[PDB]
This record gives structure tokens, sequence and C-alpha cells, in this order.
DNA sequence: ACCA
């Protein structure tokens, strides 16, 4: 079925699936719609023969510069990628509710590249987007396809961050709060003007592009202090270094980042041991730390991304196509 | 344009 | 140096 957003009973229903599910991810839900507020949302879902939702997919539409829409299912859809015939069915539903208006359907799930489920993806009709484009780099596709994920259920005994580490690191971590260095968090408009200085910074010094404040702002109104939280680091009353982690359904996403020019005393790290330590406060699964270009010491986010992850990146299926116009797709779209 | 998100 |  397609999900009447204007129907709250509904809308409650879809995201308590989304929130509950093993499966769920912040730019699946619905919130994740108001923070991209340029885009057009289009959710459907699948139901059990007793009517509970057992499938969904949260979309958004983009413009393009033809007549057609780019269909655009972030992280998603939300259930058991792998289980294919089920996947098929969740994406009639969409394509359906797309109504001929997109060329495209992507979704880009959180899910371990195989050679066995691309061909399965690929006999099924899509066209899959991974190794295949490599070598355009991390931006090849939209989400980066390499991640620098931390399972924390390796440590069930884990009390503190320092605990999931050798001694060498500790060592590390230790550093800034050593050196005066204070974590607080929180989800305010203080703690938001506090990261915006440093992501700004951040960018100008990277010569990168980087989100208005307002993109933060709707996150903030769209998720409450136990879904988004920003972790500040002062050192004596300086700000240092900031960082915004979401969490949601089993993992906890250090996902927006920035320092201050100058000395910065390993700030960052003490941010990293704190939203780790939320993670393990709350028992999640897994902290990820997100994206890195190759699995290489002269990658500068695989060498500050491997200080707190040691075990292989995560390596992603990628971007899964369900071609809608083939024209089009060929002219927008290259396979690498 | 550049880490998604 | 980058620690996004």
């Amino acid at each position: 079925p397609v999900l009447n957003l204007n129907d709250p009973q509904a809308v409650e229903r879809y995201e308590e699936f989304m929130r509950q599910s093993p499966y769920g991810q912040v730019t699946q839900d619905l919130g994740w719609a108001k923070v991209k507020n340029n885009w057009e949302p289009v959710d459907v879902y699948l139901e059990d023969d007793q009517g509970a939702i057992i499938a969904a997919m949260s979309m958004l539409l983009g413009d393009t510069p033809t007549d057609k829409k780019f269909a655009y299912a972030s992280k998603g859809p939300v259930m058991d990628v792998t289980d294919v015939d089920l996947l098929d069915r969740l994406v009639d539903e969409a394509v359906k509710a797309l109504d001929g208006r997109a060329y495209v359907l992507r979704f880009d799930p959180e899910v371990a590249y195989s050679d066995e489920f691309n061909t399965t993806l690929q006999d099924h009709g899509y066209v899959t987007r991974n190794r295949n484009v490599a070598d355009a780099g991390m931006h090849a596709t939209i989400q980066p396809r390499l991640n620098m994920v931390l399972d924390l259920t390796k440590f069930p005994d884990a009390k503190t961050t320092l605990d999931l580490y050798p001694s060498k690191t500790k060592s590390k971590i230790k550093r800034p709060f050593r050196d005066g260095v204070e974590v607080h968090s929180g989800n305010s408009a203080t703690e938001l003007d506090e990261f915006f200085k440093t992501y700004t910074t951040m960018a100008e010094r990277h010569g990168i592009t980087h989100r208005p404040i307002e993109y933060f702002q709707r996150m903030q109104a769209a998720f409450d202090a136990d879904t988004m939280r920003i972790f500040v680091a002062e050192r004596e009353g300086k700000l240092l270094s900031t960082g915004i982690a979401l969490k949601y359904g089993r993992k906890i996403w250090y996902m927006y980042a920035g320092s201050m020019d100058g000395n910065t005393y390993y700030a960052p790290y003490a941010v990293q041991s704190e939203m780790i330590q939320w993670a393990l406060d709350t028992n999640t699964d897994l902290y990820d730390l997100g994206g890195i270009e190759s699995e290489s010491t002269d990658d500068s986010l695989y060498v500050f991304k491997h200080v707190f992850v040691k075990d292989a990146p995560r390596e992603y299926i990628g971007e899964i196509d369900k071609v809608l116009d083939p024209e089009v797709y060929a002219e927008l779209v290259k396979d690498g | 344009a550049x880490c998604x998100x």
C-alpha cells in the first residue's frame, strides 16, 4: 500500500514498524523527508496476512535535467533485502506509487557486497552499482559504499569506550581528556550553533561544500534528544570540536562533525569516545563512523577512523537501481 | 556534494 | 597534516 502522510494513525503505524525494525535507518524515517524538504516524499509498505507491516520503503523524489524524477530510498528499504522475492513485491508497490514519474528507483541498503547477492539482484532485473564503478572513488555512489563500523556485540561486557581497545589506542583516547578536553552533549539550539561554527570552519579549511544551518535545524526539529545528539568538546571555555550522532535501529551513526582552527588537543578523539560511550550505555549493536574512500593509509578518512575501527571496513552492495525509463537512465547514469 | 547524509 |  501507499502511505497517506495526512493520516496520523497510518503514519504512526508506519513509524512504529520503522523504529522497531532491526533494519531501521534514520534516512528511512519519515522525519528524513522533513530534513530533505526540497524532495517529494512517497512511502510504501507491505503487510503480512495478519495485517502487520512487514516491509517499508521511504522514497524521496528529486528533479533532473529531464522530464523525469529521480526516486531515491536512502539506505532503504527496511526489510531483509536479501529476501529478493519479498524485495520484488515491495519494489512493485513503490513503482505503482511512482506512477510513471521517475526514471529510476534507487536504493542503497547497508547489506554486505557479495558476488552471489549481486548476481541475484541482476537476475531479478536490477542494475547494480558497486565494484563496477569503484574507480570513480567515494562519490561514485551517493553514499559511501565502504564504511568504518564498530561492532559492539563483539564486546558484551564492555562498560566504557576504553574496554574496546588495545593499550596503544587506550592511550590515544585518554590524551585529550588528560589535557583538559571536556565533552557535553544535547540537542538544543545552543549545541547546534556550536556545531555549525566548527562545521563551517572545517569546510572552509578543506575547500569543500557545506550545508546551510537550516538543514540541521530541520533535523533537530524532526528528531528528539534520544535520537539526535550533538557532542561538543571544549578545553577551558574554548570550543574545539563537535559531532552529530544519530541513534536509530541497530546503530549510532557519526554523521557530521567539525573542528576549529588552531590547537584542538585531540578533541575529535574525545568526541568519538563519548559517542561510543552513548552506544554502550544504550546497548546499541553498532557504532558507524561512516564512509572512507579506500582502505589505505593514503586516505585521511581511513587513517582517522582506523583509530577506532580495527576490523576491516564494511563494503556494501552499493546502489540497486530499478530502471523505469531506460532512455533517460542511460542519459543520466553511467555504469562504469 | 562533498559525504551524502 | 589532514582527524571531515
